[PDB]
DNA sequence: ATCTGCTTTGGGTGGGTGGGTGGGTTGAGGCAATT
DNA sequence: AGCAGAT
C-alpha cells in the first residue's frame, strides 16, 4: 500500500450469494485475487 | 443482596410519562410537535420543562384523576428518568415528513444488511442509543411556577459549591458561581462498533464507563457455530460518539465564610450543550448531581471516598457632547475637565494610520498621569478602564488588552522587564517571544495609560520635572500627552471637594444637580460610533499645522534654552498634535478636519503640562 | 483522667474515650463517603441494596467492603444503581496542635489526626481553638504484612470526634447588656474604656483611645459603582527603643476576639498571603491560608515593621491597599478575602528619632505604605524628673505584684468540657463584642460641618505636620467619628465624636 | 482448557546499592557572583 | 481484575 498502514480502508465484498466480507487494506480495495490471498492467509 | 420496598413503581410513572408526551397542550401537544420536527432531522435537543409535568399533574388533579407525583420523583433521582423518557420518546417518535436520503447514511445502509442476514438465517440486534440522533435535558422548576402552584422548587433553588454536600448526589439541583476553566471539546463514546475479518458480521458494545475492555474474539453465531475464530478490529465509522467537555465552577467572593478559601466543583457537558459555557461567565448551572466510580486498582486503593461531578442540563447566564461626556465619565470625583476630554480622545484613539511604505505611524493615542498621591489616579483608571471594551486593569495582561488601551497602575515601580516590554510595545506594536519551549508572535496595537508617582513621592517645585520623573527621557517622549496633577491646598476648593467626599458618604449618590449626567450605555455606544468613523484631511490644514509646528518649535526650544522645560518639541509631536485633531474629527463624525480640531488639540497639549507647571 | 492534649496522648489511652484541647492548623476538603447502594432489577421489579464499612465509620472492626458497585443480580439480572436512594455521608480530617505556650522547654509542639464525619464536618476551621471529644483509635496493618520490610514502624492512630467545643465568641446575658448599656450613658465612657486598656503600661493615652477605636472599628460601606470603602483602622507607631510599643502590640493581641502575630523578619511573603501545598487525603491542588487572610475580620499585629524585605511589603502592600488577596500559581486564580486591622511598631532609621531630620529621613517605609495607615504615632524617650519618677514608682508596683494562691518566693507555673474605675477586661471584651455587633451608627449634617471644617483648617495651615494631609485624612475622620459614635452605642454620629475624631487626628499629626 | 500468581494506578501503608533524559513543582535557606 | 506461565 501506498499509504501508510494506518490509513484505514475498508473494503465489502459480495459473495455469489447474497453476502457481505469485510476486508482490510488498499490492495483489496483495488484487487479481487489479492482480497481472496488475504481471506485464506487471514485464517 | 437484601431487598427493600420503596413506594416508587416504575409502570406508573412510565404510564404517567406516556401520557404527557402525547396529551399535554399549551395547535397540537407541544411535545408531538418537538417529536415531529425532531424526525425530520431538523431538531437535536429535547428539553422537558418541570414546570410542564407541574401544569399536567395539576390539571389531571383538578380533572379528578390524581396521579403519581412526576415532579418530586425526578427531581429526587434523575438518572433514571432520563432513559425512561428517552425510552418513551423511542416508542412515539412520528415518521417523518420529508424525504431524506437514507442510503447516504452509514447507519441505515449498515442496519439494512443486519436486517437483510438476519431474514437470510431464519430462512435457513443494535442497542437503542445507537439509532438516536437527539439528547434529553431537563428544565428546572421555576420559582414563579412553583409559587403559582403552593410548591417548593429544590431544583432551581441556587446553591453554592459550599451547600452543595454528599446528601444531595443523585438529584437534580442548581449552582451558582464562576466558571474558571473549560477544556477542549473532544468525542466521548457511547456505542462501539466492530467488525468481524472472517465472519462478516458487526458487533456492538456500550460504555458508560471512564474506561472499557475492547473486544478481541468475535462472537457472532456464524463464528460459535462454525467456530472459526475471527478476530474483532474497531471501526470509528459507525461507532457513536457524543461532544464532551470538562468545566469547573468557583465559589463566589460573597458566598464564602469568614476565613475560609472558595472551592470549586466539576462540571460535564455533553450533547448540544457544549461550547455554552466559558472562563469568567457568573451562571446558574442546573444538573445531575453523580458520583464518579473509580476503576480496577484504583477503585480498591481509593476506598470509600468518591469523586463528583455535575452533569449540566440547563445554564442560565447572567448580564456640548465634549463636556457632557467628560463630566459622565465619573461622577464620583471632583471635576478635572482637562484630563477627562484627554481620557475621551485616548478611549477613541481616531487615526489614519495608512502609510504603506513600509511601516506607519502608530494608530494610537497615549496618555499618562503623573501626580502627587491624593489626586484621585486609582479612580480615574478604574472607571476610563471600566468604561472601555477592552480596558486591562494592571499594577506595577497586555495580550488582553490587544487593539485596546492599557490600564497600568503604579506605572514608576515597575520592574525593568515590563519597561523593556512597553517599550517595544510602543515602538514596534508587536509582542514577541524567544523561547526553547514555545516561539510565537503576536502583534498589540493597544494604547497605555499610566500613572505615576514623582521620584521623593510628591512634586518638588525646586527640582524641574525631568529630575522629578524616574521614568526615561525618551518614554516620556514616546507618550502622546502627559498630563501633571498636582494637589495645591486651597481654602476653597478644599471645602468644596470636602463637602462633595462628606455627602457621597452620607447619600451614597453623586451632590452634583447643576446637569444629568449621560447614561453610560450611550456614551459607550457612541465611542464605538466614533471609532467606527474615519475622517480625512485637505491641504490647507496641513499647511496650518506646519504653522502651528514651526511655531511651537521655536517657543520650545526657547523654553529649553532654561531648565524649566519639560522637553524641546519633536516630530513626535506633530504627530501626537495631528493624531488628537483626527480623533476629535472622528469625535465629530465629520471627514473635513475643522482647524477647531486642532485648536483644541494644541489647547490641550499646553494645558496638559504648562497649566499647572506656571501654577 | 482522660482530658489530655496532643502531647500527653500515649499508647496506654488507644480504645478510650479522651477530650483533646489544641489548635487546628489543617483541614483536608470534604469529599462524600459512601456507606449504602441501593440498585434496581428491571425485570425483577424490586430494590436491592448493599452496606459498606471501614476502618473509620465504626467502632467495631469488620471486613472491609470495596466501593465497587453491585452489577448483576444473584440469578444473574441486570443491575442499575439508584444514585437517588443511595446513602453518602461527608467525610473530613483535621489536625490538632498542642498549645504552643503549654509546650515543655526547648520542645516544638505535637499534633494528632481527628476525623470529623456528617454534621460535624465544617464547624472549625486554622487557628481555631478547639476541644475534640472522640475514641482514640489504630488502624491498618502497621507493618505486620509481609510487604513492608520495615520491622521499625508502629501503627498509625487517630480520633474518631464525637463532639468539637469552641474555645471566641461569649455569650451575652440580660444583666450583661443592661450593665453595657447602663456604663454607655456615662459622659466618659470613652475615657474610663481607654484607661481600662493594659492598665499597666503608664502614660500612653492617646494610643490607647486610638487602639480602643481601632477595636470597635468603623462601618463598611461599598457602593453600587463598585467602590469599596473600607471601615477598618490601621495604627502605626514609629519610637525610640523601650516605649512599650511590643507591649501595646501583645496586649492588643489578647484583648482581639481574633488577632494574628507576626514580626519582620520571621515573616514572607508567601507566609503572609497563602501557600500552594497538596491535600493529603484526597492528593489535590489547593490553598492555605496565610497570616492576613487568617485574620479576616480581625487584626494582625506587625512587630519590627521596618525590618521587613521590599519583596514581603509589598503584599501588604497589596492587601491594605485592596483589602483582598490575589493568587495565580499552579494553576490557580482566586482571590482571598483579607479585611483586618493592621497595628505595627517600627524603629526609626538610626534607632532614635531625630527632631532636627525632618520625617521623611526618620523613617525608610515608602511614602505609599504610610498613606495607608489612619494614624502615625511618633513617641518619643524625653528624660525628665517628674516623669521620670512617675514611670519608675509605676514599674517597681508593678514588679511586686504577688498572684492569689501562691506564697512568697513561690514561681509562677480543666475540670468540665461541656460547660474613674477601671472596668476589667472580660468586661471589656462583652462590651466591644455587643457594640461592634450592634451598632451601625449614620452620618448628620452637624458632623458633617465639624468635619468639613476640620479638614479645611488641617489641610491649609502654616505649621508643619509628621505626616502629609491628603483626601485620606478625611476618610480617617469619618472612619474616627463613625468609631467613636460606636463607642457610646448610638445610632447617629454627633458633634462630640466629630470633635473626639479631630482631637485625636490633631494629636496623631501636631503632636 | 484450567489453575497459580504479580501488579498497578501513581504515591510515600515500596523505596534510596535504580536514579532524575521515568513524572509527581512551590517554599525556604545557603552560597557564589554580581553588585 | 488482566494478563503471563506450568500441569
Ligand atoms: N477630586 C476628588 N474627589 C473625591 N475623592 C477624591 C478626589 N481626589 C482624590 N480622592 C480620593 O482620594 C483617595 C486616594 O486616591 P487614589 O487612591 O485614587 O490615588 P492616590 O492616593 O494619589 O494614589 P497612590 O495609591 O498611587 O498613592 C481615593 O479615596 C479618592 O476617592
Ligand atoms: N511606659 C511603660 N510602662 C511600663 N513598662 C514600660 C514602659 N515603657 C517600657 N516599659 C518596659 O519596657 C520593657 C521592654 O520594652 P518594649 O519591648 O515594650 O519596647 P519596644 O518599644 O517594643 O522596644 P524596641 O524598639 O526595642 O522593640 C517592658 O518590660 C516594659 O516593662
Ligand atoms: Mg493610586
Ligand atoms: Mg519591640
Ligand atoms: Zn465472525
Amino acid at each position: 500500500s501506498a499509504r501508510h498502514s494506518r490509513f484505514g480502508g475498508l473494503l465489502s465484498i459480495q459473495t455469489p450469494d447474497k453476502t457481505r466480507l469485510t476486508v482490510s487494506g488498499s490492495q483489496a480495495l483495488v484487487d479481487e485475487k489479492i482480497a481472496l490471498q488475504k481471506l485464506d492467509d487471514s485464517k | 443482596l437484601p431487598s427493600i420496598q420503596l413506594p416508587v413503581d416504575y409502570n406508573n410513572l412510565f404510564n404517567e410519562i406516556t401520557d404527557f408526551l402525547v396529551t399535554f397542550k399549551q395547535k397540537g401537544p407541544k411535545y408531538m410537535a418537538m417529536l415531529q420536527k425532531v424526525a425530520n432531522r431538523e431538531l437535536n435537543s429535547v428539553i422537558i420543562d418541570l414546570d410542564d409535568i407541574l401544569q399536567y399533574q395539576n390539571e389531571k388533579f383538578l380533572q379528578g384523576t390524581q396521579a403519581d407525583d412526576l415532579v418530586s420523583a425526578i427531581q429526587q433521582n434523575a438518572n433514571h428518568f432520563t432513559e425512561l423518557f428517552c425510552r418513551a420518546i423511542d416508542n412515539n417518535m412520528p415518521l417523518p415528513t420529508k424525504e431524506i436520503d437514507y442510503k447516504d447514511d452509514v447507519l441505515d445502509v449498515i442496519l439494512n444488511q443486519r436486517r437483510l442476514r438476519n431474514e437470510r438465517m431464519l430462512s435457513d440486534l443494535f442497542p437503542p442509543n445507537l439509532t438516536r440522533r437527539y439528547f434529553l435535558y431537563f428544565k428546572p422548576l421555576s420559582q414563579n411556577c412553583a409559587r403559582r402552584y403552593r410548591k417548593k422548587a429544590i431544583s432551581s433553588k441556587p446553591l453554592s459549591v459550599r451547600q452543595i454536600k454528599g446528601d444531595f448526589l443523585g438529584q437534580l439541583i442548581t449552582v451558582r458561581g464562576i466558571i474558571t476553566r473549560v477544556s477542549d471539546v473532544k468525542p466521548a463514546v457511547e456505542v462501539i462498533a466492530y467488525t468481524c475479518d472472517q465472519c462478516g458480521y458487526e458487533v456492538f458494545q456500550e460504555v458508560n464507563s471512564r474506561t472499557f475492555t475492547p473486544l478481541s474474539e468475535c462472537t457472532s453465531e456464524e463464528c460459535s457455530q462454525n467456530q472459526t475464530k475471527g478476530q474483532l478490529f474497531m471501526s470509528t465509522r459507525a461507532s457513536k460518539f457524543s461532544a464532551f467537555q470538562e468545566c469547573k465552577i468557583q465559589e463566589l467572593s460573597q458566598q464564602v465564610p469568614v476565613g475560609h478559601i472558595p472551592r470549586s466543583l466539576n462540571i460535564h457537558v455533553n450533547g448540544t450543550l457544549v461550547r455554552s459555557l466559558s472562563p469568567g461567565d457568573i451562571v446558574d448551572v442546573t444538573g445531575i448531581f453523580l458520583p464518579a466510580p473509580y476503576t480496577g486498582f484504583k477503585a480498591l486503593k481509593a476506598g470509600l471516598l468518591t469523586e463528583t461531578y455535575l452533569e449540566a442540563q440547563f445554564v442560565r447566564q447572567h448580564k456640548d457632547v465634549y463636556n457632557r461626556l467628560a463630566k459622565s465619565i465619573a461622577p464620583e470625583i471632583y471635576g478635572n475637565l482637562d484630563v477627562k476630554k484627554a481620557l475621551l480622545l485616548l478611549l477613541v484613539g481616531g487615526v489614519d494610520k495608512r502609510v504603506g511604505d513600509g511601516m506607519k505611524i502608530r494608530g494610537d493615542i497615549n496618555v499618562c498621569l503623573m501626580g502627587d498621591p491624593g489626586v484621585a489616579k486609582s479612580q480615574l483608571l478604574k472607571a476610563i478602564c471600566k468604561i472601555s471594551p477592552r480596558g486591562v486593569y494592571t499594577t506595577g495582561a497586555l495580550v488582553l488588552a490587544d487593539n485596546g488601551i492599557c490600564c497600568i497602575d503604579e506605572f514608576d515601580k515597575m520592574d525593568e522587564s515590563d519597561r523593556t516590554a512597553i517599550h517595544e510595545v510602543m515602538e514596534q506594536q508587536t509582542i514577541s517571544i524567544s523561547k526553547a519551549g514555545i516561539n510565537t508572535t503576536l502583534n498589540a496595537r493597544t494604547s497605555i495609560l499610566a500613572a505615576a508617582n514623582p521620584l521623593y513621592g510628591r512634586y518638588n517645585p525646586r527640582l524641574s520635572p525631568l529630575d522629578n520623573i524616574n521614568l526615561p527621557a525618551a518614554l516620556l517622549s514616546r507618550f502622546d500627552i502627559l498630563f501633571l496633577m498636582l494637589d495645591i491646598p486651597s481654602r476653597d476648593d478644599d471645602e468644596k471637594l470636602a463637602e462633595h467626599v462628606t455627602y457621597v458618604h452620607m447619600h451614597n449618590k453623586q451632590p452634583d444637580l447643576d446637569f444629568t449626567p449621560v447614561e453610560p450605555s450611550k456614551m459607550r455606544e457612541y465611542i464605538a460610533y466614533a471609532k467606527t468613523k474615519r475622517p480625512v484631511m485637505s491641504e490647507a490644514v496641513n499647511d496650518y499645522v506646519v504653522q502651528a509646528y514651526i511655531r511651537l518649535r521655536q517657543d520650545s526650544k526657547r523654553e529649553m534654552d532654561s531648565k524649566f522645560s519639560f522637553g524641546q518639541a519633536t516630530p513626535r509631536t506633530l504627530l501626537g498634535i495631528i493624531r488628537l485633531s483626527q480623533a476629535l474629527a472622528k469625535l465629530r463624525l465629520a471627514d473635513m478636519v475643522d482647524i477647531d480640531d486642532v485648536e483644541e488639540a494644541l489647547r490641550l497639549v499646553r494645558v496638559s503640562k504648562e497649566s499647572l507647571y506656571q501654577e | 483522667a482522660h482530658a489530655l492534649s496532643p502531647r500527653t496522648l500515649t499508647a496506654q489511652h488507644l480504645n478510650k474515650l479522651v477530650s483533646v484541647e489544641g489548635i487546628v492548623t489543617k483541614t483536608s476538603l470534604v469529599r462524600p463517603k459512601l456507606i449504602r447502594s441501593v440498585h434496581y432489577a428491571a425485570k425483577t421489579g424490586r430494590f436491592h441494596y448493599r452496606d459498606y464499612t471501614d476502618a473509620t465509620t465504626t467502632l467495631t472492626t469488620r471486613i472491609p467492603t470495596p466501593a465497587i458497585y453491585p452489577t448483576e443480580d444473584t440469578e444473574g439480572n441486570k443491575l442499575t444503581t439508584e444514585y437517588g436512594y443511595s446513602t453518602f455521608i461527608d467525610h473530613q480530617r483535621i489536625t490538632v496542635q498542642e498549645m504552643p505556650e503549654m509546650a515543655p522547654a526547648g520542645q516544638l509542639p505535637r499534633s494528632i489526626d481527628v476525623i470529623l464525619d456528617d454534621d460535624l464536618v465544617d464547624k472549625t476551621k486554622p487557628g481555631d481553638r478547639v476541644n475534640v471529644v472522640g475514641v482514640f483509635k489504630s488502624l491498618g496493618a502497621g507493618g505486620m504484612n509481609q510487604s513492608n520490610s520495615n520491622t521499625l514502624i508502629g501503627f498509625k492512630t487517630l480520633i474518631l470526634g464525637n463532639t468539637v467545643y469552641p474555645l471566641a465568641r461569649q455569650m451575652l446575658t440580660d444583666f450583661d447588656i443592661r450593665n453595657i448599656n447602663k456604663l454607655s450613658k456615662k459622659k466618659d465612657i470613652f475615657d474610663i474604656l481607654s484607661q481600662s486598656l493594659a492598665p499597666s503600661i503608664y502614660g500612653h493615652d492617646h494610643i490607647k483611645k486610638a487602639i480602643l477605636l481601632m477595636l470597635m472599628g468603623g462601618v463598611e460601606k461599598n457602593l453600587e459603582n463598585g467602590s469599596h470603602l473600607r471601615g477598618d483602622i490601621n495604627i502605626l507607631m514609629v519610637g525610640d527603643p523601650s516605649t512599650a510599643k511590643s507591649q501595646l502590640l501583645r496586649f492588643v493581641l489578647n484583648t482581639a476576639s481574633l488577632a494574628i502575630a507576626t514580626t519582620g523578619r520571621g515573616s514572607s511573603g508567601v507566609g503572609l498571603t497563602a501557600a500552594v501545598t497538596t491535600d493529603r487525603e484526597t492528593g489535590e491542588r489547593r490553598l492555605e491560608a496565610g497570616a492576613m487572610v487568617l485574620a479576616d475580620r480581625g487584626v494582625v499585629c506587625i512587630d519590627e515593621f521596618d525590618k521587613m524585605t521590599d519583596v514581603d511589603r509589598v503584599a501588604i502592600h497589596e492587601v491594605m491597599e485592596q483589602q483582598t488577596v490575589t493568587i495565580a500559581k499552579a494553576g490557580i486564580h482566586t482571590t482571598l478575602n483579607a479585611r483586618c486591622s493592621v497595628i505595627a511598631a517600627a524603629n526609626p532609621v538610626f534607632g532614635q528619632y531625630d527632631v532636627n531630620r525632618d520625617p521623611h529621613q526618620n523613617i525608610a517605609l515608602p511614602d505609599s505604605l504610610l498613606s495607608r495607615f489612619d494614624l502615625l504615632f511618633v513617641v518619643t524617650d524625653d528624660i525628665n524628673e517628674i516623669r521620670d519618677r512617675s514611670i519608675s514608682e509605676h514599674v517597681l508596683r508593678t514588679h511586686r505584684y504577688l498572684p492569689p494562691g501562691y506564697l512568697e518566693g513561690e514561681p509562677v507555673r480543666s475540670l468540665a468540657v461541656g460547660e474613674p474605675k477601671l472596668v476589667t477586661i472580660p468586661f471589656l471584651r462583652k462590651y466591644v463584642q455587643y457594640a461592634k455587633e450592634r451598632v451601625i451608627p449614620q452620618l448628620t449634617q452637624e458632623a458633617i460641618n465639624v468635619i468639613v471644617k476640620n479638614y479645611t483648617d488641617l489641610r491649609n495651615d502654616d505649621n508643619t505636620k509628621k505626616s502629609p494631609i491628603t483626601a485620606r485624612t478625611l476618610e480617617t475622620l469619618i472612619r474616627l467619628a463613625t468609631a467613636h459614635a460606636k463607642v457610646r452605642l448610638s445610632k447617629t454620629v454627633n458633634k462630640v465624636d466629630a470633635k473626639v475624631a479631630a482631637n485625636l487626628l490633631r494629636f496623631a499629626l501636631l503632636g
